[PDB]
């Protein structure tokens, strides 16, 4: 038994959650239980908290999705069959370079893209405030909101900050499955191969490193779940043989180890650094460095 | 060159972060010791971080780390060589003495509490509304040890209420008493519960719990430590795969 | 030197080879038969690399590069300085990796824990072997493998990728990328959640796993749980590497053209293939 999937599922009264300082009036009712999810993790769905911020975020998010969708339908000639077969080829493109950073572009030539970006902007940022507040209501630290900022940073750089620094919305990424992939490839081409961007190399190290560390950590906790290992918070407050054996496995393996609390600091940074370095590398592209190969030759 | 200053600065930051992370991961187990218990000469380059204090819920005090090593119980092991870096062999029964892969830690002799201050784990029998929702119900099944002999029967499942999960199987032995078997150390089959880590004769030896309705962290550790220790120390009594196949 | 709680664990037993022969430590590191096997392979391999650096006429880390045999050599051996010295180093790397995994298994045995780690690591090894062994052999030549050089292996990645246009179109590659991205997302979330509960607002009591659940439930309407998160993290990581190897093993073996064209199968589906309009109509 590897404890990857549960052998027997157990179920009791739905958990309504801790109260603390949260406005219980904004908490929904408990959803259904998924036996399917129960094999891997918890079966309980919900409840969810939906205050004003969450409603705003959900609304914008849907509007963003809707804006892209209506454009796609237009591109499909309102024909369901065409919509489906060309779904990955449709693309909501930003304004042409001639429009600079103005909002004067005609709807079908960038305006819809600007509207979509506005909705996504509001959606993402209101959601960020939500990650902060939901934590505040429980008296918890703001680690989630901070980690989220790192992801937001790469996103901000790609569709707002960099386009603005270069005076053109045409520098932003289009909304399309395949098109945003073309944009990515093109971006590297146009900047002299991103494999030469030092910050792209780091970003990759952390992306690979996050898969490395989580394979390591996830496997370690599972390896010591026979000693109640996943109950990490209590292991931090009162170290058990689970924490000791996990530490010693690594100390004996690579010469050094972590603690039950410390490993999560290594974790959050390993992941956060992916988009942190990534964002910097993209921000420098085209604004300070036109060709990374060339830049590389002078460093 | 801005890009150059940026990358140069990053490495400075990264070295500082790694430094921070490492010291932060020295809140336990340090200072390092010599195999005899005395402070080791080489403590490494990273210095111990300054103390931090965790405020524990429901009158359980506080926890300050780094702090003096808590572990003080007797360790039934003896040096094997004059030089450092060698194994320390058990002086008595490793399973009974709690050493090697049978080790346990002197954790708080109180049950882990949930967010309300209630016991996190509880026999399903007493967990209002809890039931097996999917999979083979192990309750009622005989329990076989690695020697392929029956060691007892499952009389209940101890559940983690907040996480709604099976954490221990309560197994009644021949003498009418019961023991708790870690869920992740058993294999529920259609007609039995198989425990590879232990031979039937070792079940009586599983550490017991004071109260029949709760289990403390100290007890959990002794129990889990003991069971895992069987993989090594019960190997002589563990029958082959082909034998088990018959 | 030992951690202040390590002694009771430094017990004999757990080895798979040599009984108690190598059953000992060196500082914090444990040895074991596979500890020396790893040292052997690593040393020899590093040595064969330093020697290739000599034949190449360089000592600079940025420049050193060991290339596999040219396509002319097919799957046969080759002159040391012309592909052969790479073939040996590859054998050494494989040996050192597998030994490192097996050493981890002995460590698991001694500590009484699961074998999840070395099992997870085998995936990384398998991804490596896919690029250096399985794909080359399937394609018919060691030349298809990548070179051992800090920047040269990036050239290989770039050149190999563009041989099929924009590699982004490889469907297996897309799935792999999702896992890599989702994994980093979950790793950040997991690290932040644990820490936010262990480090609540100044002066407050340490939070509980229940608060972790409430937080995420309040946030997205679900909590996978402490067990599930670690299960998930392992699954995302391994799935990422699994699809990585899969996206490559199929490239140049059963797919040879521009990956973007593979997607024509969906567009050409009988029922909508000829409907005018849209992008492909
Ligand atoms: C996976 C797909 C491609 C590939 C694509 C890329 C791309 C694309 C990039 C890298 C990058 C890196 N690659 Mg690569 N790379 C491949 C296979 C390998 C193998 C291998 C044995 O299979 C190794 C050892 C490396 C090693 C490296 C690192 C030098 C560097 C950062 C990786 C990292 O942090 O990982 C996460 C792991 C950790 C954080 C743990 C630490 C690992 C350390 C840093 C590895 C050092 C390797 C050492 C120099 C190699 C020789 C070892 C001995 C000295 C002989 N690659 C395959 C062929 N690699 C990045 C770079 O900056 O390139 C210059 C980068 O941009
Ligand atoms: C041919 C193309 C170029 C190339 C062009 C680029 C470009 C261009 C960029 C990268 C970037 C990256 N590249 Mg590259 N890259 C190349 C080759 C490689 C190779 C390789 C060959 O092996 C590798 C491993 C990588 C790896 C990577 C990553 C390290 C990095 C992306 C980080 C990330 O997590 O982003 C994913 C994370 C995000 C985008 C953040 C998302 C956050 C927002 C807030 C989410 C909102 C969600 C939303 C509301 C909608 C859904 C909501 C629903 C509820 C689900 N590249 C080649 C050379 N690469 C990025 C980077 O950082 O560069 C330095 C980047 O911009
Ligand atoms: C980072 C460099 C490029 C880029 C390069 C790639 C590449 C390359 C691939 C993807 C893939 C994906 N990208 Mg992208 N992508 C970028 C920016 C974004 C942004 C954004 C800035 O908001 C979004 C919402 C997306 C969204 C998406 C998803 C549709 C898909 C799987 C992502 C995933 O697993 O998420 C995390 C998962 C959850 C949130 C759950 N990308 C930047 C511009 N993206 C994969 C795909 O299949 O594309 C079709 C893929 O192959
Ligand atoms: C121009 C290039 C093409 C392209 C061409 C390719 C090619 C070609 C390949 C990939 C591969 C990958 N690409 Mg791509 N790819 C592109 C753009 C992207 C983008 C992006 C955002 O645009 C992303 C995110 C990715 C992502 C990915 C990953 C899914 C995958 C690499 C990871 C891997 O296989 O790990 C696997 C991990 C390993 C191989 C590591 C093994 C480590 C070993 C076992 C141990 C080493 C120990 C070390 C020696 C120790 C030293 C001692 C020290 C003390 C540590 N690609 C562009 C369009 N991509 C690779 C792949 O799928 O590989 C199978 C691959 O070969
Ligand atoms: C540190 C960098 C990594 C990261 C972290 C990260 N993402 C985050 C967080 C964090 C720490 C959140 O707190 C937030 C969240 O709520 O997670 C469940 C989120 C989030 N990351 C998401 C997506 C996402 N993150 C991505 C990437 C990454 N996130 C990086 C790998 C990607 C890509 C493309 O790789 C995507 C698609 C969302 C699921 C969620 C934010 C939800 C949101 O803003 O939605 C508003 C929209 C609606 C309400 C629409 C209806
Ligand atoms: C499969 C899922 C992910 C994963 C998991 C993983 N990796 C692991 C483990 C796990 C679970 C370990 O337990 C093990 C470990 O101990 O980690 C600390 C490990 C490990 N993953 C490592 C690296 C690594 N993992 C990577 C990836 C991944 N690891 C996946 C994303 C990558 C990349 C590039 O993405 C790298 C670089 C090592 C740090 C470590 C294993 C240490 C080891 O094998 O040591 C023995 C060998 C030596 C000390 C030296 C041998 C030297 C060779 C003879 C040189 C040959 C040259 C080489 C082939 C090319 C070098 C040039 C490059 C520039 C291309
Ligand atoms: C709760 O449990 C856990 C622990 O314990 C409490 C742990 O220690 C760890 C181990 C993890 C860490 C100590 C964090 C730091 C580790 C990484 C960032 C992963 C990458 C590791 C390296 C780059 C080091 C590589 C070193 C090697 C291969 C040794 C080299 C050998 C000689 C020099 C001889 C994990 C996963 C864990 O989950
Ligand atoms: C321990 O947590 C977890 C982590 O660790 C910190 C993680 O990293 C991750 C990994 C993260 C991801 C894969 C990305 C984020 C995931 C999501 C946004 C999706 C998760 C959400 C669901 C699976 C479904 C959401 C469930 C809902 C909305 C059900 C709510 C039910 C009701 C409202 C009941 C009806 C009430 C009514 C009608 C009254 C009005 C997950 C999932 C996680 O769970
Ligand atoms: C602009 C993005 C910067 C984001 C950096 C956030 C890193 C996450 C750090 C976790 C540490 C949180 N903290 C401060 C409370 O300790
Ligand atoms: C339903 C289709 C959704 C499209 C998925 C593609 C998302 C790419 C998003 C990149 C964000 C665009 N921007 C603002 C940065 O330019
Ligand atoms: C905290 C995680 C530590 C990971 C550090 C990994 C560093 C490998 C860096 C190689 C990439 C650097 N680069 C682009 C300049 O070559
Ligand atoms: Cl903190
Ligand atoms: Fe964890």
């Amino acid at each position: 038994y590897q404890n990857i999937f549960s052998q027997v599922q157990v179920r009791g009264p739905a958990d309504l959650g801790m109260t603390e300082d949260v406005n219980l009036a904004n908490r929904s009712g408990v959803g259904p239980f998924s036996t399917l999810l129960g094999w891997f993790g918890n079966a309980q769905l919900g409840p969810i908290y939906l205050g004003s911020l969450g409603v705003l975020s959900l609304f914008s998010g849907l509007m963003w999705f809707f804006t892209i969708g209506i454009w796609f339908w237009y591109q499909a000639g309102w024909n369901p069959a065409v919509f489906l077969r060309d779904l990955f080829f449709f693309s909501l493109e930003p304004p042409a370079p001639e429009y600079g950073l103005s909002f004067a572009a005609p709807l079908k030539e960038g305006g819809l893209w600007l509207i979509a970006s506005f909705f996504m902007f509001v959606a993402v940022w209101s959601w960020w405030g939500r990650t902060y507040l939901r934590a505040q209501a429980l008296g918890m630290g703001k680690h989630t909101a901070w980690a989220f900022l790192s992801a937001i940073w790469l996103w901000m750089v790609l569709g707002f900050i960099r386009p603005i620094l270069m005076g053109s919305w045409s520098e932003a990424v289009p909304y399309g499955i395949f098109s945003h992939l073309d944009w990515t490839n093109n971006f590297s081409l146009v900047h002299g191969n991103l494999f030469y961007n030092p910050f792209h190399g780091l970003s990759i190290a952390f992306l690979y490193g996050s898969a490395l560390l989580f394979a390591m950590h996830g496997a370690t906790i599972l390896a010591v779940s026979r000693f109640g290992g996943e109950r990490e918070l209590e292991q931090i407050a009162d170290r058990g043989t689970a924490a000791e054996r996990a530490a010693l496995f690594w100390r004996w393996t690579m010469g050094f180890n972590a603690t039950m609390e410390g490993i999560h600091r290594w974790a959050i940074w390993m992941a956060v650094l992916v988009t942190l370095t990534g964002g910097i590398g993209i921000l420098l592209s085209g604004t300070v460095v036109d060709n990374w190969y060339v830049w590389g030759q002078n460093h | 060159d801005l890009a150059s200053l940026a990358i140069y600065s990053f490495w400075i930051f990264l070295a500082g972060l790694i430094y921070y992370l490492q010291t932060e991961n020295m809140r336990e187990g340090y200072p390092l010791e010599n195999e005899d218990g005395t402070p080791a000469a080489n403590q490494g380059p990273f210095p111990l971080p300054k103390p931090k204090t965790f405020i524990l819920p429901h009158g359980r005090g506080t926890l300050t780390v780094p702090g003096p090593e808590s572990e003080d119980r007797p360790i039934a092991l003896a040096r094997t060589a004059v030089s450092e870096g060698f194994p320390h062999a058990p002086t008595g029964d490793p399973m009974k003495d709690g050493v090697g892969p049978a080790s346990w830690v002197a954790r708080r002799d109180l049950p882990e509490l949930d967010g309300h201050g209630h016991n996190k784990i509880k026999p399903m029998k007493a967990a209002a509304g809890f039931h097996v929702s999917a999979g083979k119900n192990p309750i009622g099944l005989p329990v076989r040890g690695c020697d392929l002999e029956i060691a007892g029967k499952v009389v209940d499942i101890w559940v983690d209420i907040p996480e709604q999960m099976a954490r221990f199987l309560e197994v009644e032995l021949k003498d009418g008493s019961t023991r708790l078997l870690p869920m992740q150390m058993v294999k529920v089959q259609s007609n039995r519960v198989h425990v590879n880590a232990l031979s039937s004769d070792l079940f009586a030896g599983i550490p017991t719990i004071k109260s029949p309705t709760e289990v403390t962290l100290l007890e959990e550790d002794k129990i889990c430590g003991y069971v895992a220790g069987g993989l090594m120390y019960a190997a002589p009594k563990r029958k082959s795969v082909v034998a088990a196949m018959l | 030197a030992l951690l202040s709680f390590e002694r009771k664990y430094r017990v004999p037993g757990g080895t798979l080879v040599g009984g108690n022969l190598f059953d000992f430590w060196v500082g914090p590191f444990y040895v074991g038969f596979f500890g020396v096997a790893t040292f052997f392979f690593a040393a020899l391999g590093i040595i064969l690399i330093a020697w290739s650096a000599v034949l190449q006429g360089t000592w600079n880390p940025q420049l050193i590069s060991v290339y596999p045999p040219a396509l002319e050599y097919g799957l046969g051996g080759a002159p040391l300085a012309k592909g052969g010295l790479w073939q040996i180093i590859t054998i050494c790397a494989t040996g050192a990796f597998v030994s490192w995994a097996l050493r981890e298994v002995e460590i698991c045995r001694k500590l009484g824990i699961g074998y999840h780690i070395p099992f997870a690591f085998a995936f990384a090894i398998l991804a490596y072997l896919t690029l250096v062994l399985f794909r080359p052999v399937m394609m018919g030549a060691w030349g298809y493998a990548f070179p051992y050089g800090i920047w040269t292996h990036l050239d290989w990645v770039s050149n190999t990728g563009y041989t099929y246009g924009n590699f982004h179109y490889n469907p297996a590659h897309m799935i792999a990328i999702s896992f890599f991205f989702t994994n980093a997302l979950a790793l950040a979330l997991h690290g932040a959640l644990v820490l936010s509960a262990a480090n609540p607002e100044k002066g407050k009591e340490m939070r509980t796993p229940d608060h972790e659940d409430t937080f995420f439930r309040d946030l997205v309407g679900y909590s996978i749980g402490t067990l599930g998160i670690h299960r998930l993290g392992l699954l995302l990581s391994l799935s990422a590497v699994f699809f990585s190897a899969l996206c490559m093993i199929i490239t140049g073996t059963i797919w040879f053209d521009q990956w973007v064209d593979w997607w024509q199968w969906w567009v050409k589906l009988p029922w909508w293939a000829n409907i005018p309009g849209g992008i492909n109509g």
